[PDB]
């Protein structure tokens, strides 16, 4: 995260931390007790996930986790065209009894639209250069889908939308990936791509458009 | 100059 600052802690309780060796490569978000989205890019054939955590570094904090996954599916059309339908969804080898600092996030019921307001977490590259041990945040607000089109020609497609671009150069980076975009208090994207290097002023980053996959999400986990 | 932003990325020649 780009030009963020510590997230007040247990404040995201649905961030998810992706790890293999004990060493973060992208986030997910929990959305219900058994299942963490992420973007298709952080495919692995296992997981251990981070659950409840603000400190990568620390020890065991009161209600965190480490649980592990063993199954995960991509979205049938990741990649189909280049970029585009960024998600999986990882299923945790065992439900999370949901507590006070391990809870899902609904995804939002609209799509999103120029101006709406909101925050981006994750672990990934802080704008000095080096990796923060500490959960970051940081507020972005959506752009119009022309905007994005124009941008990220000529790569972009419906399944992708762009927040951020702002003077403020505030942006994610390396490492947030497949974590949480909150918009208006409800699950909007993931994050996906960018240009590099990230935080450039007027080029907003891409996040994955949830509203556009809602129906998948819940056939997959209901199947 | 498109990056998927995991760590390390997966970057493209654009």
């Amino acid at each position: 995260i780009i030009n963020g600052e510590d997230c007040s802690p247990h404040s995201q309780p649905w961030q998810a931390a992706l790890v293999m060796e004990n060493e973060l490569f992208c986030s997910g978000v929990l959305v219900h007790p058994q299942w963490v989205l992420s973007a298709a890019h952080c495919f692995q054939n296992s997981y251990t996930i981070g659950l409840g955590l603000h400190s990568l570094e620390a020890d065991q904090e009161p209600g965190s986790q480490m649980v592990e996954a063993s199954l995960s599916v991509r979205h049938p059309e990741y990649n189909r065209p280049l970029l585009a339908n960024d998600l999986m969804l990882i299923k945790l080898d065992e439900s999370v009894s949901e507590s006070d600092t391990i809870r899902s996030i609904s995804i939002a019921s609209q799509c999103p639209t120029a101006g709406n307001s909101c925050l981006v977490s994750g672990w990934g590259l802080l704008a000095n250069g080096r990796m923060p041990t500490v959960l970051q945040c940081v507020n972005v607000s959506v752009v119009s889908e022309e905007v994005c089109s124009k941008l990220y020609d000529p790569l972009y497609h419906p399944s992708m939308f762009c927040a951020g671009g702002g003077q403020d150069q505030k942006d994610s980076c390396n490492g947030d990936s497949g974590g949480p975009l909150i918009c208006n208090g409800y699950l909007q994207g993931l994050v996906s791509f960018g240009k590099a290097p990230c935080g450039q002023v007027g080029v907003p980053g891409v996040y994955t458009n949830l509203c556009k996959f809602t129906e998948w999400i819940e056939k997959t986990v209901q199947a | 100059g498109f990056c998927q932003r995991s760590i390390p990325p997966i970057c493209f020649p654009n």
